[PDB]
């Protein structure tokens, strides 16, 4: 079958940046590709047809252009309502294929996390689920690592991250490390300890509290 | 062992779509032998004006058959890609007696493409294809529609100008796509008109070479070739097996616009034959040259006593099904198609049975084990009452050297119930097996 | 079983047959006799009625 | 053949047999329609006193 | 066998469990223990047919007494043909014509029955 | 202008039918092609098939053939899709799509589509309320000027649930994520509130949790 | 052998021919041993049933398939599963060797039928049709 990708799965780019999306194709797709807009939360919006036309209802600062299995749809500036995941869709044989998808994103701010723990609480207790949350305030570079040092023991597989949208604002999330645990392996462990790497950041960082 | 060609040098088997529910369509074209449809012509004889009732294979009258259609492939602006069929290859039907199919009875007429209906293109005669044989099974997936020793095919060629009939060993392919491969969804035929069927240089090994792209067929006893003038008239087509072989009838070089199917070829094939397949044939045109083609009936052959009129030709156009309706058994009765006018009783239903009422320990045959068992003229019985029984399961513990049961069966006399069981044993040698006989002089 | 029912079948279809083929001869016999009768009929009426 | 498959498919070897008997027994019903018709007719034509 | 079974008043020496007739038809004992259940032979409907030559029309008269348990194109009844078939109330069974007039009918005609003479152009019964 | 409505999201069984309709206001309906495209999380968009309502005849994607279903209503203009055996797999949202070309199933481009139906497998699981087992503050989980006071959410059967804060009055470092499947399969999200610790005497934090399907309004102190 | 082997067809004229090469027609190549079939049999799957297979007139054993050209000792077995299409059950071919003669001795069946049209096979070998009027005629099968 006919298995496209998108060469970028992720570029950043302010407003008024000239942007290139790459898509490429298995086998020769003589002028049968679809690029198509998503921004979560609603329909798709339809691009381009035939990789190189505009469909109307778009602004010509996109463009199409390719054949054969070189495809490249342009933004001539970017703008605030450019910024969506965008799919490249084979019309040529049988079923669409999509594309990867490429994310949008601006340098608005390079911010470093500011680093926050919270243990759970007393009726948190008398629940019988004990949870820290690491909270990461404010890092723009999407890239970030975190992991747990609960008394110098690496703890994975029971820690789930959370990030939120562009704030709009500062091009940064707030991102939340939630790490529960049970009575049996919290009240036998005192250091409760969150490894914190940014790029944005300068040094790995640690939020290490010891519990009661 | 004939040679037929060089094998297919191509890795993988193009693609095939299965859309079941683009061939689903109704045009029912039901025998009606008020016109002859579907009738095989006595083998040695002919006739003049007399009308007979004769007793043969035919298709019963009214009976819709089964329909059939081809199609083109995927095809964008000017590049063909996957071919398109149905489920026919899957499906596996069963050879009980024959079958004679209508070919381009839509022909001539203009019809919305079954592939694209709002595309419409006057419709053309196209030719079936089958697989015939006496094994059946699954592919390595699963799928249903493999057949395993020698099998009988039969495919049109040269944009159906020719026949083949061939009597093969067929082995899968490893390539992707291909039966024995990766990613197989139904082998198929094809042949492409762009190349293949140019104007006077019909490519007469298109259609074999696409089927040995799936097939690597192998120790094939014979080969044969039929020529197959061009033009759109409906025609009739015919197969059965005898003793001798199996027969193809066509209506083609005899009765070409009458429809009366003449024998044309008969076939050294000897095993057999229980199940056949059509094979799926997808045309692999460009989307702007979709035509559309005459969906084929096929209808299986049933021992009949057919009233038949004999034209001074000799043509057959006008039959009765003398198991139709009641009618009928009037007029083959009087083997006539004019009865006088009156009230005839005809034969009478009956009803139908439900909920096999019954009413009703352990006959032993210990006796029998314990000990030596007697002379031949020493013989002991042992007679069975009030008791019920299983004989399998005493037999199954010997080798028995003889089964002879008169006026009974070997499976009645494990099944049927009666008053009394008389079984006596002794001891005897196979040499006078000769002399233990009802009808025999010996001592 | 089959090879032997076949014969035994036969048989019975021959037994019937032929008693049937005796039914319809005396019933064409005593049918003229009627019809001869039916004629006398037709002239007592005529004569004694 | 009191309604069994197999004895029908033995019987067609003599269907003729079943269709003699049928048409000459159909005749003779014909036949004795005919002789009823013709001495009412004689009975008939008669000026009944009421 | 294939017969109906019924309940009858008590007859016979009851030590076997067949009653005979003579014939191979037979009473048939008691189903189950301590009852009786006196036997029949299945029962079968007849069929004819009027050909009614001028019309070329059909018209299914059934058996003298025909009328209730028949049905058009019935699933119980299985005939020996290919079940492909060819109502009145109970003059003689029912018909698959259904014309109720009977007007006045002059002497020729089919006459299939005592009173109806079925003329031309189905119009049964009369 | 067309408009794709979609349905709401289905909870059901494993093994179970779902049924997912989307109805086309605008446009010519029965001419055009409306197709089932289906996201899974982190598979991306897949092609299930597809259907032209005049013509009746329904495309279907190679692997959902014979247990996915694509029919069309002529007079309501709305498109179903039915999926048998459901599976962990097939959970997914579904997104009913246009094809802007007046025929032609082969050759499709999406120009207008759903809003999208999740579905959700659901091993016999029944609906019930959730509950506050929050996160309250102290002085070891205030870092600086500020803490952070959380609700939290725990075991509620249908996925759809609602936590507001002082009942609504407290919107300042609301952060909620989403909730996740346990081995379980019970349903269980956060919700944390970056309050200053001068308002934690001052102020007492009561988080309102919402369950619609199990109609429940519960608030527990954090 | 008539039930499990080979049956010609009660009727057709037939003759069936026991004959055997002395030692001149050296061509014929000596086989292995003499090989039959004694039992071709199916069982259900309730294992309480069990239906022999007659060979029909004319034409192949069912369990030909399943039995190669020699069967390798006399006694042999060979069963084989059938498809659900096939009803399924157990198909089971019981085989038979017999020690070979010094001379091979073979066996012909000829079933000739005055039956279809076609042409005609006949020995080979001015009174015709052209003078018509005269008595007595014999054509391609009819005399």
């Amino acid at each position: 079958d006919i298995v496209m990708t998108q060469t970028p799965s992720s570029l950043s780019a302010s407003v008024g940046d000239r942007v290139t999306i790459t898509c490429r194709a298995s086998e020769d797709i003589t002028s049968y590709l679809n690029w198509y807009q998503l921004k979560p939360g609603k329909a798709p919006m339809f691009l381009i047809y035939a990789a190189s036309s505009l469909q109307s209802g778009v602004p010509s600062r996109f463009s199409g252009s390719g054949s054969g299995t070189d495809f490249t749809l342009t933004i001539s500036s970017l703008q605030p309502e450019d910024f969506a995941t965008y799919y490249c869709q084979q019309s040529y044989s049988t079923p669409p294929t999509f594309g990867g998808g490429t994310k949008v994103e601006i340098k608005r701010t390079v911010a470093a996390p500011s680093v926050f723990i919270f243990p759970p609480s007393d009726e948190q207790l008398k629940s019988g689920t004990a949870s820290v949350v690491c909270l990461l305030n404010n890092f723009y570079p999407r890239e970030a690592k975190v992991q747990w040092k609960v008394d110098n023991a690496l703890q994975s597989g029971n820690s789930q991250e959370s990030v939120t949208e562009q704030d709009s604002k500062d091009s940064t999330y707030s991102l939340s490390s939630t790490l529960t645990l049970s009575k049996a392996d919290y009240e036998k462990h005192k250091v409760y300890a969150c490894e914190v790497t940014h790029q944005g950041l300068s040094s790995p960082v640690t939020k290490s509290f010891n519990r009661g | 062992y004939v040679d037929v060609g060089p094998d297919s040098v191509k890795s993988a088997c193009i693609e095939v779509d299965i859309q079941q529910t683009f061939f689903d369509k109704t045009w029912p074209r039901p025998i009606d032998v008020s016109k002859a449809d579907g009738i095989i012509y006595p083998q040695g004889r002919t006739y003049s004006n007399i009308t007979i009732t004769y007793q043969g294979l035919f298709p019963y009258q009214g009976d819709h058959g089964d329909m059939y259609v081809y199609s083109a492939g995927h095809a964008t602006g000017t590049t063909p890609q996957k071919l398109f069929v149905a489920n026919y290859s899957q499906d596996v039907k069963q050879f009980a007696n024959g079958f004679v199919v209508r070919i381009g009875a839509a022909a001539n007429s203009t019809g919305t493409v079954i592939i694209s209906p709002s595309t419409s293109a006057t419709i053309r005669k196209i030719y079936p294809a089958f697989m015939l044989g006496s094994s059946v099974g699954n592919f390595s997936d699963g799928k249903m529609g493999r057949f395993f020793n020698h099998t009988l095919v039969l495919l049109p060629d040269g944009c159906g100008t020719l026949l083949r009939a061939f009597y093969c060993i067929l082995e899968p392919r490893s390539g992707n796509h291909c039966p024995a491969g990766n990613s197989y969804t139904s082998f198929a035929t094809y042949h492409t008109p762009a190349t293949d069927c140019s104007d006077g240089n019909y490519n007469r090994n298109a259609s074999l070479n696409s089927f040995k792209e799936y097939f690597n067929l192998r120790n094939c006893t014979f080969m044969y070739t039929y020529n197959i003038t061009e033009d759109e008239i409906l025609e009739w087509f015919g197969i059965t097996q005898t003793a001798q072989g199996v027969h193809l009838f066509s209506s083609r070089y005899v009765d070409l616009y009458g429809g009366n199917m003449f024998q044309f070829a008969t076939l050294p094939v000897y095993d057999t034959i229980k199940y056949y397949s059509i094979i799926p044939h997808s045309i692999r045109s460009i989307q702007s040259d979709r035509k559309a083609w005459a969906a084929f009936y096929v209808y299986k052959l049933q021992p009949l006593t057919f009233l038949l009129d004999f034209s001074v030709d000799g043509y057959i156009r006008r039959a009765i099904d003398c198991g139709f309706n009641d009618l009928s058994q009037l007029h083959c009765s009087y083997e006539s198609f004019d009865v006088e006018s009156g009230v005839y009783s005809v034969s009478s239903f009956e009803a139908k049975p439900s909920g096999s009422v019954v009413e009703q320990v352990e006959c032993d045959f210990s006796p029998l084990l314990s000990g030596t068992p007697p002379q031949v003229y020493n013989f002991k019985r042992l007679v069975f009452t009030n008791c019920n029984y299983n004989l399998t399961k005493l037999l199954s513990l010997f080798s028995v050297n003889d089964f002879t049961c008169s006026q009974i069966s070997p499976a009645a006399i494990a099944s049927n119930c009666y008053s009394s069981l008389i079984l006596d044993y002794f001891s005897y040698p196979l040499s006078m097996k000769s002399d233990l006989s009802v009808s025999s002089a010996g001592p | 079983d089959v090879l032997e029912q076949d014969a035994q079948i036969d048989r019975l279809i021959n037994g019937r047959l032929t008693t049937l083929n005796a039914f319809v001869a005396q019933q064409l016999v005593r049918s003229e006799s009627a019809a001869l009768s039916a004629q006398l009929a037709k002239d007592k009426v005529n004569e004694c009625v | 053949c009191n309604g069994f498959q197999k004895c029908e498919q033995l019987l067609r070897e003599y269907g003729q047999f079943c269709s003699k008997i049928n048409q000459a027994l159909h005749g003779a019903n014909l036949r004795q329609d005919d002789s009823v018709r013709n001495l009412f007719a004689s009975v008939k034509s008669s000026q009944s006193s009421p | 066998g294939r017969g109906v079974f019924q309940n009858c008043t008590a007859v016979g020496v009851r030590q076997q469990r067949f009653v005979y007739d003579a014939y191979q038809n037979l009473v048939g004992y008691y189903s189950d223990d301590g009852n009786y259940y006196c036997l029949r032979a299945c029962v079968s409907v007849p069929v004819s047919v009027i050909y009614d030559k001028e019309t070329k029309t059909h018209a299914t008269l059934f058996g003298s007494v025909a009328c209730e348990h028949i049905s058009s194109t019935m699933s119980q009844y299985s005939r020996s043909t290919r079940s492909m078939l060819k109502p009145v109330g109970c003059v003689l069974g029912l018909v698959n014509s259904s014309l109720f007039v009977e007007d006045c009918k002059l002497p020729l005609g089919q006459s299939l029955c005592a009173l109806p003479d079925t003329p031309s152009t189905m119009r049964l019964a009369s | 202008q067309v408009q794709l409505v979609q349905s709401g999201a289905e909870v059901k069984k494993p093994g179970s039918s779902v049924k997912v309709s989307c109805k086309a206001s605008g446009g010519t309906f029965s001419i055009y092609a409306i197709s089932w495209v289906r996201q899974a999380p982190g598979q991306g968009l897949e092609w299930m098939g597809g259907i032209i309502p005049i013509f009746g005849t329904a495309n279907y994607a190679q692997q959902f053939q014979g247990r996915v279903t694509i029919t069309a209503d002529e007079s309501t203009t709305t498109a179903y899709m039915e999926l048998s055996r459901l599976t962990s797999e097939d959970t997914a949202v579904y997104y009913c799509a246009r094809q802007m070309t007046a025929y032609d199933y082969w050759n499709p481009s999406f120009d207008y589509w759903g809003q999208g139906t999740l579905v959700t497998v659901s091993s016999a699981w029944s609906t019930k309320g959730p509950s506050v087992f929050p996160l309250a503050p102290s002085s070891k989980s205030t870092s600086g000027g500020t803490a952070a006071l959380g609700c939290l959410v725990k075991d509620y059967f249908p996925e759809p649930v609602t936590v507001s804060w002082n009942s609504g009055a407290l919107t300042s470092g609301v952060h909620t994520f989403p909730a996740v499947l346990q081995s379980s399969g019970l349903y269980s999200l956060s919700s944390v509130v970056t309050v200053p610790s001068s308002s934690l005497g001052t102020q007492t934090y009561i988080c309102n949790v919402n369950h619609k399907p199990s109609n429940t309004k519960v608030d527990k102190r954090v | 052998i008539s039930q499990f082997n080979y049956k010609q067809s009660f009727s057709n004229p037939t003759c069936l021919i026991l004959a055997t090469v002395p030692h001149n027609l050296t061509t014929i190549t000596k086989p292995l041993k003499y090989s039959y079939i004694n039992k071709c049999s199916r069982l259900l799957s309730d294992d309480r049933t069990e239906v022999p297979q007659l060979v029909n007139a004319n034409q192949y054993s069912p369990c030909v398939s399943i039995v190669p050209s020699t069967v390798w000792e006399d006694g042999d077995y060979y069963r084989k599963q059938l498809s659900p299409l096939e009803g399924g059950g157990w198909l089971v071919a019981s085989g038979s060797t017999v020690a070979m003669t010094e001379q091979l001795q073979m066996g012909f069946g000829i079933t000739v039928q005055y039956g279809t049209d076609t042409n005609s096979v006949c020995p080979k070998l001015k009174i015709a049709s052209q003078l018509g009027n005269c008595v007595e005629y014999s054509l391609y099968g009819v005399s």
